[PDB]
RNA sequence: AUAUAUAUAUAUAUAUA
């Protein structure tokens, strides 16, 4: 059975190495859409492969309410 | 670049041949 | 065995093109002409008498070939943009008539007319047996006029009057200048025909014949350094990579793989192995000697700015930096990077070296820490070295009319070397009074071996200045001195790879590397000047056309795009509408400017010269005759838009607001529309008795759309039915609304006929610097500025 | 709207938020998206009327 | 600074898109300071800038 | 009656002192113009000027004076500049014989006695010492002056 | 309506040395022109009197 | 008759006619 695959292929030498960028790179841009809503100051965006945090720092202390409208 | 030169020069002699 | 299972992945295309480098940008193909320009046509048509009967003879009129004009006032100065367009790629650089000359079939002798449209029209007119006699004498005496001595020649032609202006400006103007020898020698710039050290020789002698198509090297118009600091980075970015192919590695370096073996075979007979005599260090290595060599002299001819990259624990590096920005003019190093190199060797080497307290540098200090330690240093041969490195500066002087900016004098001789070990010897023997005396020993250590190669380093200074002055005459366009934004790294642990392993061998650029550095700047710059007035010269003739809705952003978009080194879509509407408002201020070069006025004189004679489109319609609402004409018959036309109050359909269509028309067509007044509307012909003439073209401008009132409009051109004469109605009855037919329209003009031959004239032979030659053939002398005696030699030093 | 992907590659290489002297924090661009735009076009004539 | 002539032409949009839309105002626009605001954000007028 | 392009690498100072037996001998208007004066230029600007020690040639393309007629007023040698009167007025001397005309050459070439008159030219480049060549180049090119 | 380059077209080929094509066009019209005020010769032209 | 990719740290082991 051939299957059509033209994703990332979890095997090259360049599966570490790209799978920091290409999360990198999506992360960079999800923080920026979320930026119309709530206005923070984000501090590190520290990327392993899929693994990922990236802490904001805001204005306010953060509420009950604005845990919930970022998870959203 | 030697080559690219000496095919200019044969490009430029051969107008006049 | 096999089963495939294929799934749909969306298709995504990003938006690029192609980036190019100095290196592979093709010039331009230099365009000739086939066959003339030709918008002009004669054609047969029947002809009416004054009763409307039908002559027996015909008769030919000029008309249009491929009459496609659109409709509506503003689609057509939309299409003599289009056609503005359309004669400057079909504009030659050179035209030759022998290549385009067709024979005459009948003639008194056999010669030759100028195209084969040309001898098309002259035996249609001589086997039409309708013909009158003496056009058919006049096409027997048509042949060619040949002259040997001037090489000129005069081919007859059959054009139209708006024809030939356009073909008469072709021949006239061309960018053909002659060539010879005393002239491929001017093509080389004057500061390598007259050097020394290169001899130009050359083998063929052109002929008083041969020609060459000069290119527009004047300065760039648009300050590009000037507010645009996104488009100057990346044109110097993409002069720093040209300039780092033809800076030439240096001779401790290179050698070709065979001599490696050719020096394996004989190591162990010539045991020659501590000739080089130099002290190791490690970080040391001859690759970056080469790279450092590289990235001090293309940083200067493409003015990058770099950033020194060290370490302060390095107390090497930190003194190899003084030979640095003593040779370097500090304006080029970033303030951000100077400043911390600057600080370190003043925090280290000098004032621990004199005992005095180490300096409280702020941040953002507006003196830099070497003009604020030769006010607080009180010797007199380490405030002499401060002083020439705090007024290290680039001389901007203009030469050849290509400003670029030499160095110092005392640095291209090699004497700020001598200011400096001058000033490295007192500093090496004070007492470091505070310091302990192992940190006198670790500097006292290091700073001698920079003073031990002081013929070695008054000889890198005199072959780095040599190397950028001589480079810097292939230059062609204007290099400024303006900081850009990114930055070169060059590491100071690979100036002191430079600083102590060099020695005794010039490399000096060969000229086969001199001459393609020029023939690339040419190639980038005449690209460059031939995008500018492509592009002011569709500007200018979008605001001389009045073409209100044209958004200029795509003119500007194609202009940054045949320079083949920016990326578009990485340059927004900010940096695209910024340069229309420098485009437009520029006059446009004059062989535009002289063939868009031969389209804007007669921008009304090809509009009205053409069927299907009519320059508008008058109502009268009253009876008057219509007059007779020979290609209609009897026709509802009128020549003058006169004494009629007159509405502007591209007006009319533009605001919308159609309450002053449907007012002043339910009270029938009497209304000249103007505009360009699209007609058609309404042959019988019972048509015209039931008062046909009334009826069709009733559709503005209810339907406010007025460009569904179409008004009756009426042709009465002997071949349309019911013609008897004329010829019985003594009467003229009149028509309510009559078409402004234009008569097509007669041909007539023998004033049509045009003696255009070209030369016989030419051989164009595409680049010059083939034939001249240079050699460089003997890199062991090869001449500075001054007449001493370089690598002198044994 | 000028496309999103031309203004952040000049907007991000002109101001040059990387190659600061401070490093405490990752600084990139943000909020340069085409919704905040066509938001603010909206609050600002809205907040403005009433 | 450099959008110069795309803002004066942003201005005269926005006090367009406001100087027609309050034709079609019948209620009196009497102005007082109300308790809780529309929040905007600056980095969505970094945006339309 | 062809005309006769010289090719010839700058380095090579041996096919250089080769090139000015080439000169005195056939005459100097056979050459084509831009590369009788690249080779005389490369003889003056290489081995007889630094002979004497006077700077290097700064030469203008452009210029009705052949380099050997710029050197043979402005050398001081005698023996070096009686020769440079011989290269610069080697021309083709044409004379009408039997009803034709060709081009002859002078009695002081047809009987080799001019080749005489370079050698003391030659030799005099030999004894004179180059006073800023290094010493393993002078006597590189002085030994290499004496195998003509 | 004789060409009289062809008449020069041949006197080139019947001296052996030069080819007839690759000669220029500014040429063919100086070796026309030259080649008529030239006289005939006596036997040539006592034979076309 | 015999299938186990890539990268990052860490540990163990090994080099010889």
């Amino acid at each position: 059975k051939k299957i059509q695959y033209g994703a990332v292929a979890s095997g090259e030498k360049q599966t570490k190495a790209a799978n920091s960028i290409a999360n990198l790179a999506l992360i960079k841009t999800v923080l920026s859409r979320i930026s119309n809503k709530y206005s923070f100051a984000t501090k590190i965006i520290r990327v392993d492969g899929d693994d990922n945090y990236a802490v904001l720092q805001f204005n306010t202390e953060v509420t009950k309410q604005m845990v919930q409208d970022v998870s959203n | 670049l030697k080559t690219k030169e000496e095919h200019q020069k044969e490009v430029q002699y051969e107008i006049l041949q | 065995q096999y089963e495939i299972l294929q799934k749909t992945i969306p298709t995504f295309e990003p938006k690029e093109s192609i980036l190019k480098k100095l290196e592979d940008i093709k010039p331009e193909q230099v365009k000739k002409q086939t066959k003339l320009f030709r918008i002009f046509e004669p054609r047969q048509l029947p002809v009416y008498r004054a009763n409307g009967e039908k002559e027996l003879r015909n008769r030919w009129y000029w008309k249009l070939k491929r009459d496609t004009l659109p409709d509506g006032d503003y689609d057509v100065r939309e299409y003599f943009l289009n056609l503005y367009d359309q004669v400057l790629t079909e504009m030659p650089d050179y035209l030759l008539l022998k290549d385009m000359a067709v024979e005459n079939k009948n003639s008194r002798d056999a010669g030759k007319v100028v195209d084969s449209e040309t001898a098309a029209i002259c035996d249609a007119i001589f086997q039409d047996e309708e013909t009158e006699g003496v056009v058919r004498r006049f096409i027997a005496e048509m042949r060619q006029r040949v002259q040997a001595d001037r090489n000129v020649v005069n081919y007859p032609s059959i054009l139209h009057p708006i024809d030939h202006a356009f073909n008469e400006y072709f021949l006239q103007h061309q960018l053909v200048e002659p060539l010879n020898n005393d002239i491929i020698f001017n093509y080389i710039p004057e500061r390598i025909r007259n050097d020394v050290n290169y001899i130009l020789n050359m083998d063929r002698n052109l002929p008083s014949t041969a020609r060459y198509i000069r290119p527009n090297l004047l300065q760039d118009r648009l300050n590009l350094h000037d507010n645009f600091e996104s488009l100057w980075d990346t044109i110097t970015t993409s002069n720093y990579i040209l300039a780092r192919s033809v800076v030439p590695d240096l001779k401790e370096l290179v050698s070709t793989e065979a001599q490696i073996q050719k020096m394996s075979q004989d190591l162990q007979l010539e045991a020659l192995t501590i000739q080089s005599e130099t002290q190791f260090l490690t970080g040391i290595n001859s690759q970056a000697a080469n790279d450092c060599f590289k990235t001090l002299i293309a940083a200067m001819l493409s003015q990058r700015t770099m950033s020194l990259d060290f370490v302060t624990t390095n107390y090497m590096s930190l003194i190899s930096g003084m030979w640095l920005l003593t040779v370097v003019p500090n304006d080029m190093f970033i303030r951000e990077s100077l400043v911390a190199c600057q600080l370190a060797i003043i925090n280290t080497i000098i004032y621990p070296a004199f005992g005095m307290q180490r300096m409280h540098y702020r941040n953002g200090d507006p003196q830099t820490p070497f003009q604020i330690a030769e006010q607080q240093i009180q010797n007199f041969q380490v405030a002499n070295w401060l002083h020439f490195v705090n007024n290290n500066q680039f001389r901007q002087v203009v030469i050849d009319g290509v400003l670029n900016q030499v160095l110092n004098d005392n640095i291209r001789n090699g004497h700020v070397v001598n200011q400096l070990m001058e000033a490295l010897m007192q500093l090496s023997r004070q007492q470091f009074p505070t310091m302990p005396v192992d940190y006198k020993r670790s500097i006292q250590r290091g700073i001698l071996l920079l003073s031990n190669r002081l013929g070695q380093l008054v000889d890198l200074t005199r072959l780095l200045a040599y190397n950028y002055e001589t480079l810097m005459a292939c230059i062609t366009m204007n290099m400024q001195h303006v900081q850009t934004l990114t930055t070169e790294k060059l590491q100071l642990t690979s100036v002191t790879s430079l600083c102590m392993l060099i020695g005794n061998a010039t490399v000096i650029p060969s000229p086969q590397t001199l001459f393609h550095y020029y023939n690339v700047n040419v190639n980038f710059h005449s690209n460059y000047n031939e995008r500018i007035n492509d592009a002011v010269a569709i500007i200018t003739a979008a605001n001389r056309l009045n073409l209100y809705q044209k958004k200029m952003k795509s003119i500007v978009e194609d202009f940054l795009k045949r320079l083949q080194i920016f990326d578009i879509s990485r340059v927004p509407d900010d940096q695209m509408y910024r340069l229309r408002d420098r485009l437009r201020l520029l006059p446009v070069e004059i062989r535009r400017l002289d063939i868009f006025n031969l389209i804007l004189m007669n921008m009304e004679q090809i509009e009205r010269a053409s069927d299907k489109i009519a320059q508008g319609v008058i109502i009268a609402y009253r009876d008057m005759q219509l007059e007779r004409d020979e290609m209609y018959g009897y026709v509802n036309i009128a020549r003058n838009l006169d004494g009629f109050q007159q509405i502007n359909l591209e007006e009319l269509m533009r605001t919308g607001d159609y309450a002053q028309i449907t007012n002043m067509l339910l009270n029938n007044q009497p209304v000249a529309l103007v505009g360009a509307l699209p007609f058609i012909t309404d042959s019988s003439v019972i048509s015209l008795v039931a008062k046909l073209d009334a009826t069709v401008f009733a559709q503005i009132v209810k339907l406010r759309k007025v460009d569904t409009l179409k008004p009756i051109l009426y042709k009465i004469n002997s071949d349309s039915n019911d013609f008897y109605l004329v010829a019985n009855y003594d009467w003229v037919p009149t028509s309510t609304t009559k078409v402004y329209k234009q008569i097509p003009q007669q041909f007539d031959f023998r004033a049509s006929m045009h003696m255009l004239t070209s030369n016989l032979t030419f051989t164009v030659y595409s680049d010059l610097l083939a034939f001249v053939s240079a050699d460089t002398v003997e890199p062991i005696n090869a001449v500075a500025f001054d007449n001493m030699r370089i690598m002198n030093e044994l």
